[PDB]
């Protein structure tokens, strides 16, 4: 829209324009940066976003899904615009925070916190090894024998669209296990630290997924701080009830920090 | 010429190939192969040194007329070196070229193949050994001399007024009697001006030791390929022009192309598997572009890396950087370059050589040849040289020298290749294991300047550099090392010396002279230059080589010298 075309114009009237670190700002050449080491997981800070224009706190969280996407579709029209060399590799990004002026500790977030941005820490037990999903839908058609084709995709939701080279037809299809885009995954199991519990007595706990840029960082007890948000699976079985619904709670991460970090770690100041 | 000469060359002959080189094994091994052709049977031989060779010239105490000696000939008047020689042939051929008159006189036992554009040392027997003062070739007034010397008329005969030739001037007396030995020495000294201007200022090397001898045997109906590409590997040897010059490189371009591209005996039916007919390309001085990755043979050279300063990080920091615009992937950029994929591998030099016109290297590409022998792979242009420096490998077992020779001189050949690529590995290893002491001894600040120029030493021996061309290399990856960055732009322009371990040869602490930055044709001074201290003090040295730029001390009788050397 006219409006609604300027959110991407914010973001690179932004990474260009706010500039800190006594010139030469980040975002002019960190995101350079990370095109370098081949990372594809810049950061953003609040803080400075915030510094530059206020405006993208409420505009958030009425769907920071989409936020979201319309940043990283930024990074792209960027780097392969200016980095057309980079066009083979992955060429393929999404974005993270790192400053949320806020800890939500376990055994505090209920139904307000729904769909929205999320920070809370925990440590780590026991989950999953490493495997991936899926990304793309396509199957194969054998009335005519053709393809039904690659459809656009929502998440966990079917699309069965009549159109296909069949003459938009063939109902029925097979599925073949190439020719898809596939997404690594690893899971978390959290649990809150025995120093901040309600002293005494059984600890809570909730889960948590990380996803196919995230895994292999973390491991059984580690310490860690995640913005992540809160999800739902829409229906644990709804029907003729309990006496009460059986449903779940879990947070997706879009950036988790190990607070531990044992690695060679920080920026550097210009001077 | 020798299309008359060679029509010498059916009896009996003795054909050696001096101290090791790579001008030697290429120039040689086709004369062998000419010479069991006219069925002549002969002598190939390893020299280890002008000793080695005196001997060898003992142990074969014949009369062999049509001995050869190839590379090699500035030593002495060599009749002197070599008495027995009576009218014996000799034939010289080298490129060390600043040799003996005497040995280019007496037309009797030598070859003089005297064709340059330097008229310029003509009358330089006319008055060293044609003339000569207060001398005892003369008579005497007595009547029990009364018998004529060999009486050249000059100084080389009497000064006491007896000189029938010597007619320029006055005969009795110029100022005086004597003053025969005053301009004697006028045009002696004023003229070793030039003398002393040969031989004991600066040396050098000349041309080609075998495309002469490829001409040769092209007049004879030879299109043997493989001898194209043996000489390739004699020049390619010391077309290094910072090693030792070329020139003719943007000539040749017509000389050798012309040789072999307007002859072509296929031009329709060569695409076959065997020794499908050289080619030629446009290519670089990166080391091993083929069978290694990028970023381990990106970094060994001297200068792809000295202008890009690798050994610490900020050079690979703006190297990450280049493969950015670049766009190589670090995993292509840690995979064999032939082990890449297709179209990168395709691509590579043909993005590399135009953008990297902009960033800080212009001096990588040259012009170069390879070819197939079949399906297996496709050998590079200098991929065996490398290999065969690799091959002076001085063992312990006392054989080794020779036997190495022996063996890479049965290297070439298109059989023997299960060693080649083992003298590829032993390359690699050695060509990181530079690498590995220039950090060393760059950041511990072993740089001792000590005056004039820069000066190593070392304590201990490594298989490396036991021997001294491993230890010119050290030298030639230091010396740009350092001089890149630890200067201002004044000092950046003086020779360099380095001590060299022999742990085997009970303590002779070996040297080797290498010279300043960036003069091509400015050449070595250390023809003689090291043998100013021989003369002041003069303590056990050596110059064993007909290389000249290398000596041989004690453990410990140097430092010394170096301060008379110091000047």
């Amino acid at each position: 829209l006219g409006p609604r075309t300027e959110i991407a114009n914010r973001f690179q009237s932004f990474l260009r324009t706010f500039v800190d670190e006594r010139g030469a700002y980040t975002y002019r050449d960190r995101i350079r940066r990370m095109c370098e080491q081949n990372m594809s997981s810049f950061v953003v800070s609040y803080t400075d976003l915030a510094n530059k224009e206020h405006v993208l706190a409420y505009f958030l969280p009425e769907a920071p899904f989409q936020m979201l996407e319309i940043f990283d579709k930024v990074a792209k029209d960027m780097v392969l615009s200016i980095f057309p060399t980079y066009e083979r590799v992955t060429t393929e990004i999404h974005v993270r925070i790192s400053e949320l002026p806020l800890i939500e500790e376990l055994r505090t977030f209920r139904k307000l916190h729904l769909n929205q941005l999320v920070r809370t820490l925990g440590v780590v037990t026991a989950t999953t090894g490493v495997l991936p999903q899926l990304s793309v839908i396509k199957y194969d058609c054998v009335k005519c024998g053709y393809v039904l084709g690659p459809f656009v995709q929502s998440q966990n939701t079917e699309i069965k669209p009549g159109s296909c080279p069949e003459c938009q037809s063939t109902g029925p299809f097979s599925i073949n296990m190439e020719q898809t885009l596939y997404r690594n995954y690893q899971k978390i199991t959290l649990q809150e630290s025995p120093g901040r519990i309600p002293a005494g007595r059984i600890p809570r706990s909730k889960d948590v997924i990380l996803l196919a840029d995230l895994c292999d960082q973390c491991k059984p007890g580690d310490e860690l701080e995640v913005t992540g948000i809160y999800t739902n699976n829409y229906d644990g079985s709804l029907n003729t009830d309990q006496g009460f619904p059986v449903f779940a709670t879990v947070i997706i991460a879009n950036h988790v920090v190990v607070k531990d970090s044992k690695q060679v770690v920080q920026s550097l100041t210009d001077e | 010429l020798r299309n008359d000469f060679y029509r010498q060359l059916v009896g009996k002959r003795i054909l050696i190939v001096v101290n090791y080189d790579i001008d030697a094994i290429c120039a040689s091994r086709i004369l062998q192969a000419l010479f069991k052709y006219d069925h002549m049977l002969y002598t190939v031989v390893p020299i280890m040194g002008v000793t080695g060779l005196k001997r060898a010239y003992g142990e074969h105490q014949g009369d062999v007329k049509y001995v050869v000696l190839v590379n090699c000939g500035g030593c002495v008047d060599i009749v002197e070196l070599l008495q027995p020689s009576d009218d014996v042939t000799f034939f010289i051929c080298d490129s060390h070229r600043p040799l003996d008159v005497c040995n280019i006189y007496s037309d009797r036992q030598v070859c003089i193949l005297g064709d340059a554009s330097l008229e310029e040392n003509i009358p330089a027997f006319e008055t060293i050994f044609y003339d000569s003062e207060g001398e005892d070739e003369d008579e005497d007034e007595s009547s029990d001399t009364e018998q004529q010397h060999d009486d050249s008329g000059a100084g080389e005969s009497d000064q006491e007024d007896q000189a029938p030739r010597s007619r320029k001037l006055s005969r009795l007396e110029r100022h005086e009697q004597r003053i025969l030995k005053q301009r004697a020495r006028r045009q002696w000294e004023s003229e070793r001006d030039r003398i002393m201007f040969e031989y004991t200022q600066f040396s050098y090397y000349g041309r080609s030791a075998a495309l002469m001898v490829f001409e040769l045997a092209w007049k004879l109906s030879k299109d043997n390929m493989d001898l194209l590409w043996w000489a390739i590997v004699g020049i390619t040897e010391q077309l290094l022009l910072g090693k030792i010059e070329s020139g003719a490189y943007t000539l040749e371009l017509e000389q050798i192309q012309s040789h072999v591209s307007r002859l072509t005996n296929k031009t329709n039916d060569q695409n076959t598997m065997s020794a499908s007919k050289i080619t030629f390309e446009n290519d670089l001085h990166l080391v091993l572009y083929r069978h290694w990755p990028v970023t381990e043979s990106m970094r060994y050279s001297r200068y792809s890396s000295c202008q890009l300063k690798l050994w610490t990080l900020r050079g690979e920091k703006r190297l990450h950087e280049l493969l950015l615009e670049m766009g190589l992937p670090l995993v292509h950029a840690r995979q064999t370059y032939g082990a890449m994929d297709l179209v990168l591998r395709k691509e590579f030099f043909s993005m590399v050589e135009r953008l990297a016109e902009k960033y800080d290297i212009a001096d990588i590409v040259y012009g170069t040849f390879t070819l197939s022998y079949g399906y297996r792979s496709r050998y590079a242009a200098a991929d065996y040289v490398y290999a065969l420096l690799a091959i002076m490998e001085s063992v312990k077992k006392h054989k080794t020298p020779e036997d190495c020779f022996l063996e890479a001189s049965d290297a070439l050949s298109r059989q023997h290749k299960q060693l080649l690529s083992a003298g590829i590995d032993q390359a690699k290893l050695l060509h990181a294991a530079v690498f590995r002491q220039v950090q060393s001894s760059l950041e511990a600040r072993q740089v001792h300047s000590a005056g004039s120029f820069f000066y190593y030493v070392l304590q201990e021996e490594h298989a490396f550099f036991s021997y001294p061309y491993a230890l010119g290399l050290l030298a030639r990856f230091l010396l740009r090392g350092h001089v890149a960055t630890s200067r201002a732009r004044q000092a950046s322009d003086l020779p360099l010396i380095a001590s060299c371990p022999l742990n085997a040869s009970e303590g002779m602490c070996l040297l080797v002279g290498i010279v300043p930055v960036r003069e091509d044709s400015p050449r070595n001074f250390f023809g003689k230059a090291f043998e100013q201290a021989a003369q002041k003090s003069g303590v056990a040295l050596l110059q064993d080589f007909f290389e000249p730029a290398v000596v041989q001390l004690r453990q410990s009788d140097l430092t010394r010298f170096l301060d008379s050397l110091t000047v």
